[PDB]
C-alpha cells in the first residue's frame, strides 16, 4: 500500500525499488508580454529517480524542447514522466528491474501504472512522506548538468557519494532527506552551512562535501537548527 | 397475450413481473400471471416473506416456451420450468383463468417503460451472460458474482458480462498510452463495438440488462458493469451521434424508473458526476442531466 513512517525500514532491504519525483519535470518562469498579459516560458527539467538503498540516481533530463507545440504541459508531464521511467524499466537488465515503484506525487499513480501495464509484478506506491526531492534542483552540480543540456539526455550520480562505505542507507537516506529538507526551507542558509569552510572540498564527481564523520555530525546538527528556525522564522515561535 | 401460471404460492412472498409486484400471504391463492406483452423479455422475481436475503428470478421471452412456477420444497425457491406438453399447458391455464385466480400484468396503455428498458435486450444475449443451456429461461440472483469479479469463486453461476478494465492491454494501445487512458475511443468503438458487440445495439443490450439486474436483484456487479460501460461511453471523445442520442434515452428512462430510496446504493457519485459535468459528453446527455438534477440533485 502507501508508504509511511511505519513501513520506513521497507526502503532499506534488499528488494530492488525507485522512488520517482515528477516536481522538476515541467519548469516554467512566468512573464509579462508587450501586450501586458502573462506567459510562460519553459526552461529545461528532470524526472527524479532514485534507488533509496544504494544511492544510485537516474537523472532523466527533461529539454524544453519536448514541450513544443503540445497542450496541457501540466498534464503532459506526468505521461513523459511516466514515458520515461517505463523506459528506463525496460532498459535494465531483469535482475536490476525495480519491484516497487514509490511515486512522489498521487497523480502520477495512473500515468505510470498504465505505461508498466507490461510490468504486471512491479507494484507501483503512493507515499505519505513529504519528502524534499523538489530540492534535488538545489545541488549545483544536478542544477548545472540540467540547464546545460541541448538535447534529451540520462545522467547519473550516487547521490550519496562514498557515505555508504560507512553509514548504513538507512543513515545515508536521513543525511540526504535532511539536507534537502533544509535546501527547500531556505536554500541560501542551507548552502552557506554546507560550503562555510573552504578547506572542506567536492570531490570531481561528488555532489557533496568530503566531510569527516565528526564534521557530517555538526553539519547534520546545523541543518536541523535551520530547519526548526525557519520554522520560527516561518510560524513566530 | 402469455401467461405464466403458478401451480401454488407455499409460502409468502413478493412476487415481481417487470416493474409490477403482487403481495402473497402464505398459500394466498395466486395462480399466475396472465396477459404478459408478447415481444419483449420479461423478468419474474420474487423476494420471501421470511427472509428479505436473496431476491432471484427468471428472465424469460414466452415466444419461446410455455413456462410456468412452481415452489420446490427442498430448495426453498420457486422455480421456473418448462411445460412441453402444449395440451396440457393451454388447459392448466384455461381452469385457471376460469377461477380468475391469475392477476393481469398491468400495463397501463399510454406507457412505454418496459419497451423503453429492455429495448435492446434480447433473450439470445442474456443466455450467453447466464450460462445454463438446458433451459430456454434464465436465473439470477442477488449473490451471483461476474467473471471479472471471480478474476479478483464458482464458474457455472457467473455473470459472463463483458470485462471492461480501463487499465488494461485491451483498453491502451502501446505507444497510446495518454491518448487512449484520457479518451477511450478506440476502446469503445474499435475494441469493444467493431471487435466485441459488432453493434451498438449488443452493446445497449448488456448495459439494460446489467441495470435491470442492479435494479431488480441489487447484483452489484451488475451495477458495476453497468456503470463502466457508461463509463466507456461518457469518456469516449467520438461517438456516433446516434449513439449518444439513444444512450440518453436509455439512461433517462432507467432514473425514471429508479425507486427513489435506493438512489443511494445503485447510483455511483463518481461515474455521475463525472459524465454528466466532466467528460466529453458532458453536452450530450440532456434529457439525464435534467431528470438526474430534478430527481437527485443530492448525488451532484
Ligand atoms: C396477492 C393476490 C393473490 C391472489 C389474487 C387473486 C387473483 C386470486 C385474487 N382473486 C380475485 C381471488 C379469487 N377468488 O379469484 C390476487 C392477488
Amino acid at each position: 500500500g502507501a508508504m509511511n513512517s511505519s513501513n520506513y525500514a521497507e526502503l532499506f532491504n534488499n528488494d530492488i525499488k525507485l522512488f520517482v519525483d515528477d516536481t522538476n519535470v515541467y519548469r516554467v518562469t512566468v512573464h509579462k508580454t508587450f501586450e501586458g498579459n502573462v506567459a510562460t516560458k519553459a526552461i529545461n527539467g528532470c524526472i527524479f529517480t532514485l534507488n533509496p538503498k544504494t544511492g544510485h540516481l537516474f537523472l532523466k533530463i527533461i529539454h524544453t524542447s519536448v514541450w513544443a507545440g503540445q497542450k496541457r504541459l501540466s498534464q503532459l508531464a506526468k505521461w513523459k514522466t511516466a514515458e520515461e521511467v517505463s523506459a528506463l524499466v525496460r532498459s535494465l537488465p531483469k535482475e536490476e528491474q525495480p519491484k516497487q515503484i514509490i511515486v512522489t506525487r498521487k497523480a502520477m499513480l495512473d500515468p505510470l501504472e498504465v505505461h508498466m501495464l507490461d510490468f504486471p509484478n512491479i507494484a507501483i506506491r503512493p507515499t505519505e512522506l513529504r519528502l524534499p526531492f523538489s530540492a534535488a534542483m538545489s545541488i549545483d552540480k544536478l542544477s548545472d548538468v540540467v540547464m546545460k543540456a541541448t538535447e534529451p539526455q540520462m545522467v547519473l550520480f550516487n547521490i550519496y557519494d562514498d557515505w555508504l562505505d560507512r553509514i548504513s542507507s538507512y543513515t545515508a537516506f536521513s543525511r540526504l532527506t535532511l539536507l534537502l529538507r533544509a535546501l527547500k526551507t531556505n536554500e541560501e542558509s542551507a548552502k552557506m552551512i554546507l560550503l562555510s569552510d573552504p578547506t572542506i572540498t567536492i570531490k570531481s564527481y561528488h555532489l557533496w562535501p568530503s566531510f569527516t564523520d565528526e564534521q557530517w555530525i555538526t553539519i547534520e546538527s546545523q541543518m536541523r537548527d535551520l530547519i526548526l528556525t525557519e520554522y520560527g522564522r516561518k510560524y513566530n515561535v | 397475450m402469455n401467461t405464466v401460471p403458478f401451480t401454488s404460492a407455499p409460502i409468502e412472498v413478493t412476487i415481481g413481473i417487470d416493474q409490477y409486484s403482487f403481495n402473497v400471504k402464505e398459500n394466498q391463492p395466486f395462480h399466475g400471471i396472465k396477459d404478459i406483452p408478447i415481444g419483449h423479455v420479461h423478468v419474474i422475481h420474487f423476494q420471501h416473506a421470511d427472509n428479505s436475503s436473496m431476491r432471484y428470478g427468471y428472465w424469460f421471452d414466452c415466444r419461446m416456451g410455455n413456462f410456468y412456477i412452481q415452489y420446490d420444497p427442498k430448495d426453498g425457491l420457486y422455480k421456473m420450468m418448462e411445460e412441453r406438453d402444449g395440451a396440457k399447458f393451454e388447459n392448466i391455464v384455461h381452469n385457471f383463468k376460469e377461477r380468475q385466480m391469475m392477476v393481469s400484468y398491468p400495463k397501463i396503455d399510454e406507457d412505454d417503460t418496459w419497451y423503453n428498458l429492455t429495448e435492446f435486450v434480447q433473450m439470445d444475449k442474456i443466455r450467453k451472460i447466464v450460462r445454463k443451456d438446458e433451459n430456454q429461461f434464465s436465473y439470477v440472483d442477488s449473490s451471483m458474482t461476474t467473471v471479472q469479479e471471480n478474476e479478483l469463486s464458482d464458474p457455472a453461476h457467473s455473470l459472463n458480462y463483458t470485462v471492461i478494465n480501463f487499465k488494461s492491454r485491451e483498453a491502451i494501445r502501446p505507444g497510446h498510452e495518454m491518448e487512449d487512458f484520457l479518451d477511450k475511443s478506440y476502446y469503445l468503438n474499435t475494441v469493444m463495438l467493431q471487435g466485441i458487440f459488432k453493434n451498438s445495439s449488443n452493446y445497449f443490450g448488456e448495459l439494460q440488462f446489467a441495470f435491470l439486474n442492479a435494479m431488480f436483484f441489487g447484483n452489484y456487479g451488475s451495477s458495476l458493469q453497468w456503470h463502466a460501460m457508461i463509463e466507456l461511453i461518457c469518456s469516449s471523445a467520438t461517438v456516433p451521434k446516434h449513439m449518444l442520442d439513444k444512450l440518453d434515452e436509455i439512461l433517462y428512462y432507467q432514473i425514471k424508473t429508479l425507486p427513489e430510496q435506493y438512489s443511494d446504493i445503485l447510483l455511483n457519485e463518481r461515474v455521475w458526476n463525472i459524465c454528466l459535468y466532466s467528460s466529453f459528453q458532458k453536452n450530450s446527455l440532456h434529457n439525464t442531466e435534467k431528470i438526474m438534477e430534478n430527481k437527485y440533485p443530492e448525488l451532484l
